[PDB]
Parts: structure tokens; C-alpha cells; sequence
């Protein structure tokens, strides 16, 4: 029925929103780690240019 | 018992925090859109993200559903909380964009990622902000955040996309701020002090004063300011439930051309309706009013309802 | 009508699909760049440790 | 003929897609209903992989006049009615398998895994034996990233978890002869296999590679066309040459042979899956015949539905 179509679409939307939340979370988490490793690359680079 | 009322970003909806949960309503025409019951207690703040499935909830009332130092992101399609952020102090308001959660506390604003584990991005200090005055542009291309500065009567504006730039600081009033409002485009900010005799509209990019408008000679507590769609008009609520309507772009017309009294006199928030000459009043007693004005500045009351009862 | 709510939902799904694709692209892009840097770190690390 | 070039079920058998000499069509399996029809005047699609009931389809050009070069994989967005991602290869594509986060492309000699992104990045390459049928199954479930394909040794199946690729693959010596068919259950916990001898179907645990159940279809050789599990994996359906369909009970010590089977009267080769009723089996044949059969505990089969799905 027409209502049944609504139910599928609403379910699709909730699952899609869940995925955006998960992707954004994984993206922001990885962005932080990358910057932390960017810093361990500068600090270690200056160490081995000092040596 | 009504505990909170607030318009969404386009005023197309308003949300109510209740002693027994939350409700969402379409502003014009008025229609109840959602009802969520909690046997365990109240919600003291509800922030919509437009017409999305996300709501920000803060516990409040005599028996709050959540601790008042926590922000709860509600997923309305799943009917459950999906993100929790805990603070050392009470939450006074929340503002949402798709990529940021902004939490207003009594004396600081914190910006977080909208993630399952929100990361704090920025902290801005404010003066004592018991009203939770803060506006955040919801537009994808404009990240403007505006809030009370550390100096009395100042407004601080931050672009959340360019936070390395020095903020624009606006000495908007000589006294404590009572109300702040952005237009939909995020190009104008309206302000009032606790004296409430003057509303000042500024350009958000330069901080320049665009208009100084007068509500009257005597003092008044300003409850609400909102722009219409084109920002050509502002509506302004004050004590006694009066609503003042101003021309924002006409320097020749600084006093209200039109005004009406809400017959119950209860404090109310106001916004423009879907019709260009409609203004809506949502009152703390539960009264809804729609008034139509005409170009002569005459106002007639068109609609009245108890939205809490339908 | 009740059909209008179908049309709105279809637009929301289409827009959400684009955002998922964009986010996973930015995520996989960064995941690869992190691995490239995880390599250069260990590279420079062992390289000049032997220098010591 | 009728212009059909390909037929394949989606991940839950709820739909099947058809590659045509003039495009593609999507159908709901039970009840049979044409769901989408996209015509291309410029040529055919020789492979169509659905992602469940999402708007994404993987298309490979095929036929006498292919709509796309056969060395390219096209992701079709059926809500936008356009191609949105293209990946080009040095060799012809034999099959595609989709999950929400990975595009897996099957070539004659190898299996390449890509990000499902606007610019796909190659993540893995697995070598296979000569795989002209494009035998490969990929668990669509979010909690199981299992990829299964023909190993480099005849009759072996190599199993890789795409979430833990640092672990050694499980190698299953499934048959003494060339593999002809591979099927996962919906949970991705069981894998069914057949050789070109087609006398035996063997079901393995995908985590340990251990043989759970050996089912004998017959003594005589048969080309096995298709294997599918039912929703709970308690049953499997098996298609063979001449269009027979065999129905067996998996995971039951009380099974070794078929409790039911029917012949497709036209005898054309068909793929098979279970219907919405626990005792329904569906057969889609290369001639364009659709059959739904109901079986009983005595192993008798009755026909419930018959249609030519290509005329709708």
C-alpha cells in the first residue's frame, strides 16, 4: 500500500543516517590520529636531523 | 506543564520541552507533528536540526529525564538517544548544525564534532549567560557562531570554518544583553539589552551598525527577536506580551509601524508565518495566536489555540 | 496527499546517498594517506637509527 | 532469441536482475513483478549485480553490441538514472559483487577489491585459477566481510575475511575437480560447493573450513548451474542440466539425498532460489520461463505459479 512504501523509505533513511554518523565518526577519529602522527614525524625528523 | 518553547532554524516548526517529555509542532498551519512521552521526567531544552531526525535534549523540570549537565542527541526515527556528552556544569542551551554540536553553558561555549564520541574543537569564554544566548547559522555555506562576549554589552562572532581569524567583537549595548537573533542568511544580527529600549541590527561580516530601532522610551524585558524571510522586517516580543513589528532596512522609519497585544499578556516568542503579513505568537501559558497586519499598520487577530491541548 | 510524503522521502534518500559516498571517499582518502605516512615514519625511523 | 544475456538474484533472493541485449531490468522475485526497466538503444548489459534493495547496481557491458566496454565496471544509480562511478581494467570483467563499502570485481585470473568511493582505490588482489564462470561470493552482511573464490589449486576454495586481511586465508580442498558452483548462506556462516562432476554438493563452515554436510545429488555427472540456501540455511536448492531442480536439507543429519525435485518441462537451464513460503522454490530459466513450485513432506511438488517474466 501507500503506507507500506512510507515505512520502507523511513527505514532506509534511518539506516542511511546511521551510516553517515558512523562514517563521520570514523573520519573525525582518523583525522586526529593522523595529526598526532604528523607530529611524531616532525619531532622524530628533527631528532634524526640533529644526529 | 510547559517548560520550554523554541522555533527551528526556519521557524517552520517549534518544539516544546515538557515535564513528561517533548513535542514538536508545525508553526503554520499549527499541527502537532510528534509526541514523545517519558514517564520518568522532563526535557528543559529541545533543539531541532531543521526538519531532520536529530533533536538535542537537555533534562529539566522538577524531575529531569536526564541529568542537566548532559546533552542527549535524540534520533527520532529510532526513538532513542544515540550520542551523550557530559559536562562539569549545567547545559543552558544546545545549537545544532549537521557537522557541529554547540553547547551553551552559563559561562562558556564549547563546539564539538557531531560524532558518536564528540570531540571538543573550540572553547569560547562568555560573560554570565543564564539565558543561554547563542545563535548558530544552520546554512552549509555559513558557519557563523554569535554569543555574548566577556565584556558587558558585547557580542562575539566566530566563523566556525575560519576559527584562526580574530573574532569580530561588537560593542552592541551599554548594558547586559537580553536577546540576540540572526536572519536566515546569517548576514544580520539583532540585539537588545536589559534596558530593552533599543534594538540594534549589525552586519555580521564587518560588525557595522545597520539600524538602531526603538521599542519605546520606557524600559522593557525583550523576550524574542526574529527576522522575516528576506530580513526586511523584524518582530520583537516584550513584557505584557506586546509584539512590535519593524522595518529593518528603512533608516527613515526607526519606530514600530505596527504592534499588537497578546490578549493573555503572557510572555511569548514570536516569528513570521508563511504569509508575508502573518506573525505568530507562542505564549508561556500555552496560547497560540496568528495576527495579520495590513500596509496601513492595522493588526487583526486571525487565529487562537491551545497547542498543548489539541 | 500521502503520495507527497513519498516524494519528500525519495529526495532525502537521494541526498543521504550522496553524503555517504562523499564521507566514505574522504575517509578512504585519509586512510590511505595515513598508511603512506605510517610507512615514511617507520622508514625514516629505522633509516637513521642505523645512522646512530 | 529473447535477448536475455544474464539473470541473477540479489543478496536475499528477494529480487532478480536481467541483463538484456538492450539494457537491463529488475524484478521482484515473489510475487513476481517487474520493478524497474531501463532501455539502452545503444546496447546490452551482460552482468548486473544488485546491492540488496538499494539504488546501486553494478553493470558490465555485454552482448553483440555492449552498452559499456567489457573491461569497465559501471555503478548505476537507479534513483538518479545515471552511472556515478566507473572502474576500468586491463582485462574483461567476469563478475561484480557489491557490499555497502566494497566493490569486488572478478576477472579471469584474479579478484580485485576496491573502495566504494568516487575514486575507487584498489585494496587487495587475490590470484585465482582460470575462472571463466566468475565464481565468487561476498557476504553482504555488515558483521561478516567474507570473500570466497576459487583458489590457485583445482577444487580448492580460498576464504578471506575482508575485515582481517592480515590473517592467513582459509584454504578448503573442496573437490578433486574444477569448481562449478559456490554459494553462501545469508549469514555467511556456510559455503556450498560443487565440482564439474556435479555428483556431490559439500557444505563447509566458513570460519574453520570444516565439512559440515555432504549431499549426493546423483551417481551420473551433471552440470550444476546454481546453488542457494533458504533464509535459515536449513534447506538448499540445486539446479542442474536439463533444468532439474533438487531440494535438500542442509545441516540435518537426517539428510543425504533430495527429499524433493522437479524437472523444468522446457528443460532450459535455470537458476533457482526459495520463495517467501518456507516450502516455495522459484526457478528462472534462460528461455524466459518463471516457475514457482510448492513441495510437501512426501517430496511431491506442485506448481503454484508459471510466467514468462520477460513479457510484462
Amino acid at each position: 500500500m501507500n503506507e507500506a512504501k512510507i515505512a520502507e523509505c523511513l527505514q532506509t533513511i534511518s539506516d542511511l543516517e546511521t551510516e553517515c554518523l558512523d562514517l563521520r565518526t570514523k573520519l573525525c577519529d582518523l583525522e586526529r590520529a593522523n595529526q598526532t602522527l604528523k607530529d611524531e614525524y616532525d619531532a622524530l625528523q628533527i631528532t634524526f636531523t640533529a644526529l | 506543564g510547559l517548560l520550554y518553547a523554541g522555533f527551528n532554524q526556519d521557524h517552520g516548526c517549534f518544539a516544546c520541552g515538557m515535564e513528561n517529555g517533548f513535542r514538536v509542532y508545525n508553526t503554520d498551519p499549527l499541527k502537532e507533528k510528534e509526541k514523545q512521552e517519558f514517564l520518568e521526567g522532563g526535557v528543559g531544552h529541545v533543539e531541532m536540526l531543521f526538519r531532520c531526525n536529530y533533536l538535542a535534549l537537555v533534562g529539566g523540570g522538577k524531575k529531569p529525564k536526564y541529568p542537566p549537565n548532559k546533552v542527549m542527541i535524540w534520533d527520532d526515527l529510532k526513538k532513542k538517544t544515540v550520542i551523550e556528552i557530559e559536562f562539569s556544569t549545567e547545559v543552558k542551551a544546545v545549537k545544532l548544525r549537521r557537522d557541529r554540536i554547540v553547547v551553551v553553558l552559563d559561562s562558556m561555549i564549547k563546539v564539538f564534532t557531531f560524532t558518536h564520541n564528540p570531540h571538543q574543537l573550540h572553547v569560547f569564554e562568555t560573560c554570565y549567560n543564564p539565558k543561554g544566548l547563542c545563535v548558530l547559522c544552520p546554512n552549509s555555506n555559513n558557519s557563523l557562531l554569535a554569543f555574548p562576549g566577556t565584556h558587558t554589552g558585547h557580542v562575539q562572532l566566530v566563523d566556525l570554518a575560519s576559527t584562526e581569524k580574530p573574532p569580530v567583537d561588537i560593542p552592541a549595548h551599554e548594558g547586559v544583553l537580553s536577546c540576540i537573533a540572526l536572519n536566515l542568511q546569517g548576514t544580520r544580527i539583532a540585539t537588545a539589552s536589559e534596558k530593552g529600549t533599543l534594538i540594534r541590527i549589525f552586519d555580521t561580516s564587518s560588525g557595522h551598525l545597520i539600524q538602531e530601532l526603538r521599542r519605546g522610551s520606557q524600559a522593557a524585558n525583550i523576550y524574542c527577536i526574529n527576522f522575516n524571510q528576506d530580513a526586511s522586517l523584524i518582530c520583537v516580543s516584550s513584557d505584557h506580551g506586546t509584539v512590535h513589528i519593524f522595518a529593518a532596512e528603512d533608516p527613515k522609519s526607526k519606530w514600530s509601524f505596527s504592534k499588537f497585544q497578546v490578549p493573555s499578556g503572557s510572555p511569548c516568542i514570536c516569528a513570521f508565518g508563511t504569509e508575508p503579513n502573518a506573525v505568530i505568537a507562542i505564549c508561556a501559558d500555552g496560547s497560540y495566536y496568528k495576527f495579520l497586519f495590513n500596509p496601513k499598520g492595522e493588526c487583526i487577530r486571525d487565529v487562537y489555540a491551545q497547542f498543548l491541548e489539541m
